[PDB]
DNA sequence: GCGGCCTCGGCACCGGGATTCTCGA
DNA sequence: TCGAGAATCCCGGTGCCGAGGCCGC
């Protein structure tokens, strides 16, 4: 079970943790994400469940954007079956549902409300997207880094607990 | 030359692209080198099957050889009408001491004619060591008809004769029939592999196929297993099935659930490789879907066990 | 103190 | 073909006679654009509607296949369709029915010219019913991507607050 | 078995 | 290097504000159209309340 | 009210309000008044591409043979660029009294070869009526059927001549599944096809397709086990069928059909694709079927 | 969890603000530098701005400009098809008005 | 307008 | 080597062959 | 009980519109 505060932060990581079922989506987006020579470091971490096996030395984790791809109801599954193993106290402001795949909406297996209704059941953003292209990529990656400067409090103003307040 | 001949060579010179004209129309050697300069080959493609059949008609095209025009068209086309795979079985002895092509093509001919009294067997003793037989069919009471023939691609000394499923009718127990008494065999039984490569189907059934620092992946010690397990099952260069794998289930869910899957790609073997690792299939992925080539067969059967 | 970068720059290796 | 004429030839001496008489479905129709505008008529307005949405939708859905040469006329016909609402001054009830549709799904910077000069033309509703959902996106994204979109919202919201 | 699992 | 040590600063006194934050939630040990309104009324009381502290 | 309507309509639309749409079992629709038996029959084993048409403006009931004869006059121009256009009110297939009934187009060639025979109609879409003026006589749905060339061109005449509007309607997975699920839970006897749901998984290089062909008897008997509330089918009634498919496609093949997408759902009761070409009607269920198809063409144009 | 996650935001908006009003500003370490360097890349910073927005507030007044002439015609046309419109209001008033059914079946 | 310059400072 | 030209070919909808299963020798 | 006739499940063998090639400006 993943906690917020388990792990001492760095001075400028900030390590974000995509979840997703398909992993060279996430890939895609981590390489974006990372494109950009931004002013945080950015050790972006992937997965595929939150169990997470259990491996010491991981990093204060600072985000986690559960990348919900609506095309495959497995998505969210293995999202609201991830969604178990996540730390009460992480889903205040360090929890996004990115949802991959929409705007497509021929594809989708998921009716993009049940993801809405998964987001705001959970009180955490919700951020749309189409992760298969670098054009949707290139412009969710720099709002994924910029509320990760949110929750790692890289910004000195805004806390994850102040960033909720903001995306409800 | 000839009614169901001529224009029967016009419909197959038509489907022939106009790429490869010189190259099948080389091998049937009814054009001779002499004769291939006469025909504009670049032209178009009416003026080309009309001068070409012309040439035929001064050369008095038959139908012995207007299907081997056929056969040299699918020998370059085998990747349409889907094709059976047909296992022989002799029982105890020496193998056939006596596969003459000639006595090959006797020994099929005879028997088929036997009942099939109107048939057009044309055989192409292929340069694999593979006669490829095409059969154009017809009751005694109808002409052979060429409009849908039944390929037989029988390798010569091999228990397995593909077969293009054309059909099915009732000349398939006696296809089999045929080639298993032509070819001093007993038992004709069809593989069930049903593939449209034949060039696949050829490498299955005879076994000739294998012969950054920031992204930290959390799930690497999963995604290196599952790389390993699709790397155990599948492992270099599989082969094209593009069939449609089926798998007629009859099992319980946990009285039976029938099922009917087909699995349907352009390439299946290759796509089920690239499965598990894009977080489709489970690392191990179901023997009913790896063991395809290993089991030699597609078009299953299962049951429950 | 601060393991961070004050040492690991500076223990660069 | 389309009044490709002849009297060319003729032209030197027509060319010579010009200069003797010098010396001796409705967004591209400016003049057209003049009736929608005073007429808030309910079967024109739904005719207009109608073509709007369904052209926000095909030739948005165009994106999905191209998003690069297709993002060039979608720009330039979303720049006449702010023109013309820039002109008649109401927002067109298919311009915020497809933004309502295609803000969550929005990025930063696709059409972002565009898409928020269409938020300053949104018919008044009672910031109650169009908080939620317009304005929650347009924090959505507004928290989440740089200055430059940043300010790109403010003035998008400065003028939608004249146009309120 | 017939590796119907 | 000391606007680093700065970034550093400003970085942690967050941290350790959001370390604080949480610990004092930690020791502390209903109406869900109220349960927004009372969760309304610090979002904009802590917003007087650090709103005034950045102007500070 | 005449426009203002609609733009509340549009807000509780894209207010995405708790959809779970618990949908009656499609029930036995017995064939309303005319229906001609010969037309309708003709109508059902034809593989319909849908389409979401905007409301005709200036549209009548009683101009059909003006319409006919300025839209034969313009596909055989297209040609320019032999045939008949009838047009067919088909008196029926309407859900509720006060729905436009639907009307045909049919590219009749000689004798009656139908090449493309259109099909608008408009059936228990009373989310739509409500919402536009009289002078429009809305059908959402539109029926293609022959070659995309000629749907490409009776649809830019429509376009020219009544300002309506086609978009090419994609029933997306989800909505697939749920057709998928209220059509093995009617009522039917002696099942015509089997139900066949064509998965396709989305990998990169290659295309591989599944078609997870179930005996409809075994279907029926399966979505029993998930079926607890009757009268009506709820999403996670449906999400617990698709789930029982999933748990019984992953459990013999090991690949995760939930993580594919549904293209294709063929069932006795109406076979259903995703790119357009959707709609089959093997059963006389069409008043049902064309209910839940233009309740989903509202969605597109509303 | 929606209940569970509420009790646990108003019990972590309580925190939060029972410990912003114990930060009192903490001017006191501020800093040992002479702030030259937090100065100069502060108007370093402006200086990276206030050409930034320099071009895009000459931007403005050339949008405003370009309208102005553009909405300067429109209310040119819209004062033409004013006057017009109420001509035509005034002219229809009493003129196509005072029509009479047998007047019309005497001019046919 | 300042939106279409807002979108080319973005790259530039 | 491009401009309006043209030709194969995947996908898919409509037409007979053999299996069901009902009835006559 | 069994033998020919009809219908219809299973998959063709066909129809027909995008893609690739190709020859003036």
């Amino acid at each position: 079970v993943l906690r917020p505060l388990d792990k001492l932060p760095g001075l400028n990581t900030a390590t974000i943790l995509l979840v997703g079922t398909e992993d060279a989506l996430l890939q895609q987006l981590a390489d974006s994400m990372l494109k950009e020579d931004c002013a945080s470091e950015l050790k972006v971490h992937l997965a595929k469940s939150l169990p997470l096996p259990s491996s010491v030395n991981r990093p204060r984790i600072d985000l986690i954007v559960f990348v919900v791809n609506l095309h495959s109801k497995y998505s969210l599954q293995n999202t609201e079956e991830s969604l178990r193993h996540v730390d009460a106290s992480f889903f205040l402001g360090k929890v996004c549902f990115l949802a991959t795949g929409a705007g497509r909406e021929s594809h989708c297996s998921i009716h993009r409300h049940t993801v809405v209704k998964l987001a705001h059941t959970y009180q955490s953003p919700l951020l749309y997207c189409d992760l298969e292209v670098e054009g949707f990529r290139a412009t969710m990656a720099q709002r994924l880094v910029r509320v990760l400067q949110i929750c790692a409090g890289h910004v000195p103003g805004v806390s994850a607990l102040n960033l909720l307040s903001l995306l409800r | 030359m000839d009614e169901t001949v001529a224009e029967f060579i016009k419909r197959t010179i038509l489907k022939i692209p106009m790429n490869e004209l010189t190259t099948i129309l080389k091998a049937w050697d009814f054009l001779s080198e002499n004769q291939l300069q006469t025909v504009n080959f670049r032209q178009r493609k009416e003026s080309v099957v009309q001068h070409l059949i012309h040439l035929c008609e001064e050369k008095r095209a038959s139908i012995s050889d207007a299907a081997l025009l056929d056969i040299i068209y699918m020998q370059f086309h085998q990747h349409q009408k889907v094709w059976e795979v047909f296992q022989m079985s002799k029982g105890p002895g020496e193998d056939v001491d006596l596969f003459d092509m000639k006595q090959f093509k006797n020994s099929f001919k005879k028997i088929l004619q036997r009942a099939l009294k109107n048939v057009t067997v044309s055989f192409r003793e292929t340069e694999e060591n593979a006669v490829w037989i095409r059969i154009a069919w017809g009751t005694q009471y109808t002409k052979p008809n060429q409009y849908k023939p039944t390929y037989v691609v029988y390798y010569s000394q091999t228990p397995y004769a593909f077969t293009s499923s054309s059909m099915l009718r009732r000349n398939t127990p006696l296809l089999g029939q045929a080639l298993t008494i032509a070819s001093k065999h007993h038992q004709i039984v069809k593989m069930d592999l049903r593939s449209r490569y034949l060039d696949s189907l050829k490498a299955i059934v005879f076994k000739q196929y294998n012969q950054d620092s920031r992204i930290i992946h959390e799930n690497i010690v999963e995604k290196e297993r599952v790389q390993r397990i699709t790397q155990e099952t599948f492992g270099d260069y599989p082969q094209p099935q593009l069939e449609f794998a089926q798998y007629k289930l009859e099992t319980k869910f946990k009285e039976p659930l029938r099922c009917l899957i087909k699995f349907s790609s352009p390439h299946l073997l290759e796509a089920l490789k690239s499965l598990a690792p894009a977080g489709i299939a489970d690392a191990p992925l179901s023997p009913l879907l790896t063991c395809i080539p290993n089991k030699r067969m597609n078009y299953f059967k299962i049951r429950d066990k | 103190k601060s393991f961070s970068t004050l040492f690991l720059e500076t223990v660069k290796r | 073909i389309y009044f490709k004429n002849s009297e060319n030839l003729w032209k030197t001496a027509l060319l010579a006679v010009k200069q003797r008489n010098r010396g001796p479905s409705v967004l591209n129709n400016s003049l057209l654009l003049h009736y929608i505008n005073c007429v808030r008529d309910e079967p024109v307005l739904l005719r207009f509607y109608y073509w709007l949405s369904q052209t926000l939708q095909e030739e948005c859905i165009w994106y999905k296949v191209n998003n690069y040469e297709h993002g060039k006329e979608f720009t330039n016909f979303l720049d006449t369709i702010i023109r013309a609402e820039c002109f008649l001054q109401e927002g067109f009830y298919s311009c915020e029915a497809f933004l309502y549709k295609s803000l969550p799904l929005w990025d930063g910077l696709c059409c972002r010219s565009q898409f928020l000069q269409l938020v300053s033309w949104i018919p008044f509703s009672s910031f109650s019913e169009v908080k939620p959902l317009l304005f929650d996106h347009l924090a959505q994204l507004f928290f989440t991507s740089t200055i430059y979109f940043k300010c790109s919202v403010l003035q998008s919201l400065k003028e939608l607050l004249q146009n309120w | 078995e017939f590796i119907i699992d | 290097r000391m606007t680093l040590l700065l970034r550093l600063r400003a970085q942690t006194k967050q941290q350790l504000l959001e370390y604080k934050s949480m610990v004092d939630a930690s020791e502390e040990k209903k109406q869900i159209e109220a349960k927004i309104e009372d969760l309304e009324n610090e979002i904009e009381e802590v917003k007087v309340a650090f709103e005034i502290k950045k102007l500070a | 009210t005449p426009l203002q309507k609609r733009l509340e309509s549009v807000r509780k639309q894209s207010s995405f309000i708790l959809t779970p749409p618990r949908r009656k079992i499609p029930q036995c629709s017995q064939l309303q008044e005319d229906v001609d038996p010969q037309k309708v029959a003709f109508l059902l084993h034809k593989q319909w591409t849908l389409y979401s048409l905007t409301p005709l403006y200036k549209f009548s009931y009683s101009n059909l043979k003006e319409y006919s004869r300025l839209l034969n006059a313009f596909i055989v121009a297209e040609k320019q660029k032999n045939i008949k256009v009838i047009f067919s009110t088909l008196l029926g297939m309407k859900g509720t009294q006060r729905d436009p009934e639907a009307f045909l187009v049919q590219i009749v060639s000689r004798e009656g070869k139908v090449l493309w025979t259109g099909w608008f109609c408009c059936v228990f879409g009373d989310s739509l009526l409500e919402t536009v003026s009289e002078d429009f006589t809305c059908l959402p749905l539109f029926l293609a059927n022959g070659a995309e060339s000629n749907t490409a061109i009776i649809g830019t005449w429509f376009q020219k001549t009544f300002d309506c509007y086609f978009s090419p309607l994609a029933i997306n997975a989800f909505n697939l599944s749920w057709m998928a699920a209220m059509w093995t839970a009617c009522k039917m006897d002696h099942y015509v096809a089997t139900t066949e749901f064509l998965w396709s998984v989305p990998c990169s290089p290659q295309s591989l397709d599944i078609s997870f062909a179930i005996h409809p008897e075994d279907a029926k008997a399966l979505w029993d086990s998930v079926h607890k509330t009757p009268g009506e089918v709820t999403q996670e009634e449906v999400d617990l069928f698709m789930d029982c498919l999933y748990s019984h496609f992953h459990r013999h093949f090991k690949i995760h059909l939930s993580a594919t997408r549904l293209v294709r759902v063929s069932t006795s009761v109406a076979s259903a694709h995703t790119d357009g070409k959707i709609k089959i009607l093997c059963h006389k269920y069409l008043i049902g079927v064309l209910a839940y198809l233009t309740e989903l063409a509202i969605f597109q144009i509303e | 969890a929606q209940l569970s996650l509420l009790i646990m935001q108003v019990k972590c908006l309580t925190a939060e603000l029972s410990q912003w009003q114990k930060k009192t500003p903490e001017t006191i370490p501020l800093t040992e530098d002479v702030l030259i360097t937090l100065g100069k890349e502060e108007f370093q910073k402006l200086r990276q701005d206030l050409e930034m927005v320099l071009s895009t507030k000459e931007s403005k007044n050339e949008k405003l400009k370009e309208d102005l002439e553009r909405e300067q015609r429109w209310l040119d046309e819209q004062q033409q098809i004013m006057e017009s419109l109420n001509v035509l209001h005034s002219e229809l008033k009493n003129k196509v008005e005072t029509f009479s059914e047998s007047r019309i079946f005497n001019e046919l | 307008g300042v939106l279409a310059h807002l979108e080319r400072l973005e790259t530039q």
